DNA sequence: TATGTGACACGTGCCTGGAGACTAGGGAGTAATCCCCTTGGCGGTTAAAACGCGGGGGACAGCGCGTACGTGCGTTTAAGCGG
DNA sequence: CGCTTAAACGCACGTACGCGCTGTCCCCCGCGTTTTAACCGCCAAGGGGATTACTCCCTAGTCTCCAGGCACGTGTCACATAT
C-alpha cells in the first residue's frame, strides 16, 4: 500500500532502451537519476492535472480521458484512448 | 405527403454526416447561429485529410508489405511529410514509435 | 441495456475502401484517427468561434471555416481543402 | 578467443531495433507501482484504468524521448558522443521546461 | 461623441490605491494590465467551458472555475486565489 | 415600489464588475447558463491576481524611486516571480525590456 | 509602387545591439544573414495569418488587433496592444 | 595616447545598457518598408496602422532577443563564447520549428 | 445570319476560375484545350467501342471506359482520374 | 406537372456537359446502347486532367508573369510532366516552340 | 515456410438522430458618409550605418590519457501471465 | 497466488572519448571617419473604417417520420510465432 521509492522502480537498463530508441550512443552514469528526477516532475505535473479533473468529476478513480485532457493541456497531445 | 429521405452528405456529395457535425458545432458552443455551408465545407475539409492521411498510410503498409494499418505506419507516414509534420510538431501517437533516424558522427569511421 | 457510444468508424472505413480498396486497418490505429479527427475539429471550430467573435457575428459561415483552413492548416493543403470544400459548397447549394 | 564486437557495434544494433520497434521500454509493473505512488501523494486509494496508465506511459516515453534527441543534438552539438545530465538541463530550459 | 468602448481602467484603479495610494499609474501600463485581465478572463474561460462539456453540463458554475484557477495557477497563486475566491463567494452568498 | 439599485461587486466586497464579466461569459459563448457564483468567484480570482501583480509592481517601482508605475516595472515584476514567470512564460509584454542577466561565463576574471 | 529589398534595412549595428540585449558577448560575421532568413520566417508566418484575418474582416488597413490575434494564435501573445 | 578598451568590455557594457533599456532597437522605417515589402507578396497595396508595425516591431524583436539567449546558452554549452548561425539552428530545432 | 457551332470554351472557364481565379486565358490556348478535349475524347470512345466489340458487349459502361482510361493514360493520372469518375459516378448514384 | 429541370451535370456536380457528352456518343458510333454513368465517368475524368493541365499552365504563366496562358506556357507544362509528355509525344500544339535544351558537349569548355 | 488465432470485418436489430415542412425575425447584407486615419511628400539633421585598421581573444585542431561506460557472461528476482 | 523465465544486476576487462593543454591562425569588435537616410515635423489629400439605416435570407426551432450507424454476434484469414 505505502510505496516508497519506485522512482528507482524505472531501471537504468529500461532508461538505456530509452536513450537507444531516441538514438542516443553513450549514456554517463549521472544521467538515470537526473533523468528520474525530470520524469518524476513531468508526471507529478501531469498527475495533478489529471487528479484536479478527477475530483471534480466526482469519481474516485482516475480515467484516460482525464489523461487525455490533461496531456493536451499541457501542450502534449496524444493520440489513441477515446480523446 | 411527404419527400423521400435523403442525406445532406449526399447533397455536398460527401461522406463525413453533415447532420452529425452540423450538431456537434450547435452544441459545441461557437456561435448561436451557423451558416449551412459551414458545416458542410468543414466535413468535406475533414474527409480531404483523412483521406490523403490514408493514402498516405497505404503507400507505407504497402512498403512493409501489411495489408492492413497499423499505428507505425501512421508514425513512418505522418514524421516522413515535412508539411504534416509542421501540421503535427506537438502531437504524440501511442505505440507510434519514431523514424528510424541516425546522426552520421554515430555512424562509425 | 447499455447507451450507444459515438464513433467515426463506419466513414473512416468506407473513404479507406475508396482510397485503397485492398487496405485493412487495425482497431486502435482507429482509435488515433479518431482522436486526430475530432482534435482538428474543435481546433477548427475554436477558430470560427474566436473570428465570429473578432467580426462580432453570432453566425459562423463557410467563410469562417475557410480562413480557419488557411490559418492552421498550411501550405498545400489549405488550398487543395479551400478547391474541394468551396465545390462541395456548390455541390450542397445544387441542392 | 571468444567473440566481443567493439563499443558502440552494439548500440547501433539495438539502437536500429528500438527505432523499428514499437514495444514499450518500461517494465510495466513498476510504472504502474511509481504512478499510485505519485497520485497517493495527491490524493488518497487512487484507483486507475489500465488503459489511464497506458496513455500516462506513451505520454511518459514520448516526452523522454523527444527530451532524448534533444539530448544528442546537444551532444553532437558539443562535438561528443557521451551526454551529460547538463545536456538534459540546456534542452528542458531552451524548452522553458 | 462616438460610441462608448469598454475599458478597465477605473477598476486598475481601484484596485491601485488599494494596494498602493501612493504611485501613479501609465495609461500604456492600463492597457497593458487590460489585455493581461482580458487573457486570464478568457483562458479560464475556455477551460470551464471544457470543462463544462466534459462533464455534460449545461450550467458553468464556481465549482469548474475553482478546478480551472487551481489547473492554471501554480501553487501558491492557485491556493490564495481560491481563498480570495471563496470568501468573496461566502460574502456575496450572505449578500 | 423598486429597492436601491446596488452592486453586487459591493455585495462581494470587490472591485472588479460582476455584472459586466457575467454579461461577457453569457455573451462570450462558454455555456448558455452561468451560475450565480461563478462570475464573483472570477472577479475575485482577477482581484487577487491584479492585486498582486500591482504591487509587485508598485514595488519595483519603488525600488528605482519612481512614482508612476512602468511596463520596465511590469517586465521586472513578472519575470521575477517563479509562479508568475512559470504562469506567463510565452507572454511578451511591449517595451519591457529583458531581465539584467550575464552568464558567468560572459563575465571576465 | 512594388519593393525589392529591405531585408538589409535590418542593419548588423541592429542586430549587435539585440544582441546585446540577448546578452551575446562576440557575434560571428556569418550571423547576420541568417539571422535575416529567421526573422523573415517568423515574420512572413506572422503576417500572412494577419492578412488572412484583414481581408477576414474585409478590411484592406491593415490593423494591430489582428496582429494580436495572429500572434496569440501562434503562442507568441503580446502584452500592450490588445484593444 | 588614444585610449582603446580591451575587446569585449564595451560589449558587456552595451550588455549592461540594453539590458537597462527597454526601447526598441530596429530603425522604424526600414521596418515598415520590410512589412509592407512582405505584405505586398501576400496581397498588394494594403493600408497599416502605425501601432500594428510598432506591435510587430515589438514581437520581432523580442523573439530575436529570446533566441539569442537560447543561442548564448548553446554556444556556451558548447564551451565556446563565439557564436555561429549553427548554434541557431540548433536552437530552432529544439524550439520544434 | 449564322449556325451554331460547338466549343469546350465556358466548361474551361469554369474549371479555370475553379482552380486559379487569377489566371487569365489566350483563346487560341482556350482552342488548343477545345482540340485537346476533342481529340481525347474520340481516343476514349474509339477504345470504349473496340473494348465493347472484344466482349461482343453491345452496351458501354463505366467499366468499358474505366478499361479504357487505364489503357490509354498512364499510372498516377490514370488512378487519380479513377478516383474522381469513380467518386462522381457514385454520387451520381446517389443522384 | 413537373419538377425544375436539374441538369445531369449538376447531378454529378461537375462542369462538363453531361447531356452534349451523352449525345455525341450516341451520335458517334460507339455502341448501339451506352451505360448512363460512363459519360458522367468520361466528364469527370476530362475535368480532371483538364484541371492538371490548366494547374500546369497558370504555374507557368505566374513563372512567366503572365495573367493570361499562351501556348508556349502550355508546351512547356506538357513537355515537362512526363505522363503528360509520354502521353502526348506526336501531338503538336500551335506555336508551342521547343523545350530549352542543350547537349553539354555543344556547351563550351 | 509451416500453423493457429483472434481481430478485423461483415450481416443484423433498432431507435434515434437526422432529415422534411414551415415560420419569425433577426442577424446579416447593403447604401451612404465622413472624417479621421492613413498615405504621400518636402526640408534639416544628425545619429546611424557603413567602412577601414588593427590587434588581441577565441575557435579549433592535435595529441594524449585515464577513466568510465561497452560489452560480455553469470545470477536473482522480479516482472509477467493465468486464474 | 502460483509458476516461469527475462532481464536487471553485477563484476570484469578493455577501449575510446571527454577533456585538458597548447599552438596557431584568423575574426571580429574597438575606434575613428564618412556618409546617409531616419526622423521630426509639417502639411495636403484622400480613402476607407466605421457608423446609421433599411430591408431581407436564413436559420433556429418544432413536429413527423424514417433509415443509419452503432451495438451485437460471428466467422475467418493476415498476421504472430516457430524454425
Amino acid at each position: 500500500k505505502v510505496l516508497r521509492d519506485n522512482i528507482q522502480g524505472i531501471t537504468k537498463p529500461a532508461i538505456r532502451r530509452l536513450a537507444r530508441r531516441g538514438g542516443v550512443k553513450r549514456i554517463s552514469g549521472l544521467i538515470y537519476e537526473e533523468t528520474r528526477g525530470v520524469l518524476k516532475v513531468f508526471l507529478e505535473n501531469v498527475i495533478r492535472d489529471a487528479v484536479t479533473y478527477t475530483e471534480h468529476a466526482k469519481r474516485k478513480t482516475v480515467t484516460a480521458m482525464d489523461v487525455v485532457y490533461a496531456l493536451k493541456r499541457q501542450g502534449r497531445t496524444l493520440y489513441g484512448f477515446g480523446g | 405527403a411527404r419527400a423521400k429521405a435523403k442525406t445532406r452528405s449526399s447533397r455536398a456529395g460527401l461522406q463525413f454526416p453533415v447532420g452529425r457535425v452540423h450538431r456537434l458545432l450547435r452544441k459545441g458552443n461557437y456561435s448561436e447561429r451557423v451558416g449551412a455551408g459551414a458545416p458542410v465545407y468543414l466535413a468535406a475539409v475533414l474527409e480531404y485529410l483523412t483521406a490523403e492521411i490514408l493514402e498516405l498510410a497505404g503507400n507505407a503498409a504497402r512498403d512493409n508489405k501489411k495489408t492492413r494499418i497499423i499505428p507505425r505506419h501512421l508514425q513512418l507516414a505522418i514524421r516522413n511529410d515535412e508539411e504534416l509534420n509542421k501540421l503535427l510538431g506537438r502531437v504524440t501517437i501511442a505505440q507510434g514509435g519514431v523514424l528510424p533516424n541516425i546522426q552520421a558522427v554515430l555512424l562509425p569511421k | 441495456k447499455r447507451s450507444r457510444k459515438e464513433s467515426y468508424s463506419v466513414y473512416v472505413y468506407k473513404v479507406l475502401k475508396q482510397v485503397h480498396p485492398d487496405t485493412g486497418i487495425s482497431s486502435k490505429a482507429m482509435g488515433i484517427m479518431n482522436s486526430f479527427v475530432n482534435d482538428i475539429f474543435e481546433r477548427i471550430a475554436g477558430e470560427a468561434s474566436r473570428l465570429a467573435h473578432y467580426n462580432k457575428r453570432s453566425t459562423i459561415t463557410s467563410r469562417e471555416i475557410q480562413t480557419a483552413v488557411r490559418l492552421l492548416l498550411p501550405g498545400e493543403l489549405a488550398k487543395h481543402a479551400v478547391s474541394e470544400g468551396t465545390k462541395a459548397v456548390t455541390k450542397y447549394t445544387s441542392a | 578467443k571468444p567473440h566481443r564486437y567493439r563499443p558502440g557495434t552494439v548500440a547501433l544494433r539495438e539502437i536500429r531495433r528500438y527505432q523499428k520497434s514499437t514495444e514499450l521500454l518500461i517494465r510495466k509493473l513498476p510504472f504502474q507501482r511509481l504512478v499510485r505512488e505519485i497520485a497517493q501523494d495527491f490524493k488518497t486509494d487512487l484507483r486507475f484504468q489500465s488503459s489511464a496508465v497506458m496513455a500516462l506511459q506513451e505520454a511518459s516515453e514520448a516526452y523522454l524521448v523527444g527530451l532524448f534527441e534533444d539530448t544528442n543534438l546537444a551532444a553532437i552539438h558539443a562535438k561528443r558522443v557521451t551526454i551529460m545530465p547538463k545536456d538534459i538541463q540546456l534542452a528542458r530550459r531552451i524548452r522553458g521546461e
